[PDB]
């Protein structure tokens, strides 16, 4: 009965444990370690894990990881020992080791334990945020394509800075000639000389700071345009739109809405404010606030195809969230009415295809994406949409890779496509090629938040290969 | 976690939420996750 003597020592250590006498419980567990036959892996791993619990209440995290480690050697799939070591590594700032332990925990649990997944999600965000910060320091900025720049400014009508010409004047001519890399220089000459186009150059320089991914240099310019009350209200409203979007990009919903609300108050008929705020309201699932902004866009732009396509999709999300099939079909038929009234609005088809995919009509959604290729053949994002469709629809990873690769041929500076290709290589099991695609998107991401998400995908991939080695 | 992309249409920003969901399932549907 040599094993009964080990459990007897373990059971008295449990009574010291419940009385708060952890040092005396540790000695009983140590006595149980000695009396357990080496042939009994499970019982011996139990005794090590119990002693790690006593070390945990004393908050001696080093001894916790040590005892959990020995317990895993006897019971390699001891989920309680692996998870306790993951918590121990978190306290010791062993984030990579904590991620690897909690990765094995989630796999053994079938991803069914919210407690384990919250810990993995917590350490993944921290690891990705750290690397995104250090990489964003000395990252060289890339100027996006002219097609992206013109599409960005075409989403504004009241910005002034994009208007044609009838320091800053030289910057406006470099812009009309698509020589964007020298716009920031000529704008600084106005600000340094404090000319009459000072607020415009301050706003135009901040815009291209954002366009090259330098949100840290755009913030002081946006702050300054907003502080100048004498400046044109159109320039302050446009600067508040861009500072609010940057706030939302940095996970600041409250400051974002404050800037958008102030933009609407100081410039009540600026349709850019209602257009860009409503798009954020949809992303935040604040639907009734979105239709209100999109209804104002229609009121201010009664002939705009996109404005009615927006509101039609906003009405759909309202029916989708309330789950009335009568209202859902009402808004679904509204899409077919929008595409007939505006047959060359590609976003009308894309918003419809999203609603079709949300409601399982994949074949018709692929047709709407095909129509976008007819109208706009050089739009790479539509091929990303078709690729994402092939994953949700048929799980055809080969055809999905070909469509995502097609978007790269059109726009090799599309970080969204590289992220989708790495996601596919994870699903196929090619972890090294997946990290390869994630890194190419990192060097292309436009914000630090996007870069942190991509770095998290890398650490999750690397952690799985380490778990695979055992 | 709203990952907002600069200068993108609404349909593209909607696809980010779809990509996030597909990334979660991709890591749960890897050879190492099923063989353990």
């Amino acid at each position: 009965n040599s094993l009964d003597r080990a459990q007897a020592a373990k059971n008295k250590g449990n009574k010291y444990f419940k009385a708060g006498k952890y040092e005396q419980a540790i000695q009983c567990y140590t006595e149980a370690i000695s009396l357990c036959p080496t042939e009994k892996n499970v019982d011996l791993s139990t005794f090590y894990q119990n002693r790690a619990a006593a070390f945990e209440q004393l908050q001696k995290w080093k001894e916790v990881a040590q005892d959990c480690t020995k317990a895993v050697e006897l019971n390699p799939k001891y989920v309680k020992a692996l998870f306790r070591r993951a918590k121990a590594h978190e306290k010791l700032d062993n984030k990579k080791e904590c991620l690897e332990d909690v990765t094995a925990v989630c796999i053994l649990e079938g991803f069914q334990n919210q407690q384990s997944m919250l810990l993995a999600d917590k350490v993944l965000k921290l690891l990705g945020k750290e690397k995104a910060k250090e990489k964003y320091k000395n990252r060289e900025p890339l100027m996006p394509s002219p097609q992206f720049i013109k599409s960005y400014f075409s989403s504004f009508t009241d910005d002034i800075i994009s208007q044609p010409m009838l320091g800053y004047l030289k910057a406006k001519q470099y812009m009309e000639e698509e020589n964007y890399d020298k716009i920031i220089s000529e704008c600084s000459k106005e600000i340094d000389a404090e000319g009459k186009y000072m607020a415009e150059a301050l706003l135009l320089r901040a815009t291209f700071y954002l366009l090259i991914g330098n949100a840290n240099a755009a913030k002081p310019d946006l702050d300054k345009v907003i502080s100048l009350k004498e400046a044109n209200v159109k320039l302050r409203a446009n600067a508040l739109i861009k500072r609010g979007s940057m706030y939302m990009q940095q996970q600041q919903p409250l400051l974002s809405t404050q800037d958008f609300n102030m933009a609407a108050d100081i410039d009540p008929q600026n349709a850019d404010v209602y257009h860009h705020r409503g798009q954020l309201k949809i992303l935040l699932d604040q639907v009734e606030e979105a239709v209100a902004d999109f209804d104002e866009c229609i009121r201010l732009r009664p002939e705009s195809a996109l404005a009615q396509a927006q509101k039609c999709f906003a009405l759909y999300r309202q029916a989708y969230t309330g789950n009335n099939s009568s209202q859902i079909q009402a808004a679904m038929k509204g899409f077919e009415e929008v595409i007939k009234k505006f047959p060359r609005c590609a976003e009308g088809y894309a918003l419809y295809a999203q609603a079709l995919t949300d409601q399982q009509q994949f074949g018709k959604a692929d047709e709407m994406y095909d129509k976008c290729i007819d109208l706009e053949p050089d739009n790479a994002t539509t091929y990303v949409h078709k690729g994402l469709l092939q994953l949700q629809w048929k799980q055809d990873l080969d055809r999905g890779l070909e469509l995502i690769s097609k978007a790269i041929e059109i726009d090799n500076k599309c970080d969204f496509a590289y992220e989708t290709m790495g996601t596919i290589e994870v699903q196929r099991g090619n972890m090294e090629k997946a990290i390869d695609m994630f890194n190419k998107a990192i060097n292309l991401a436009k914000s630090e938040m996007e870069m942190a998400h991509l770095y998290s995908l890398c650490d999750a991939a690397h952690a799985q290969t380490e778990v695979a080695k055992k | 976690p709203i990952i907002l992309r600069l200068g993108s249409p609404l349909s593209l920003n909607m696809a980010r939420k779809t990509l996030n969901s597909l990334e979660d399932k991709a890591f749960q549907l890897t050879p190492i996750a099923v063989q353990m």
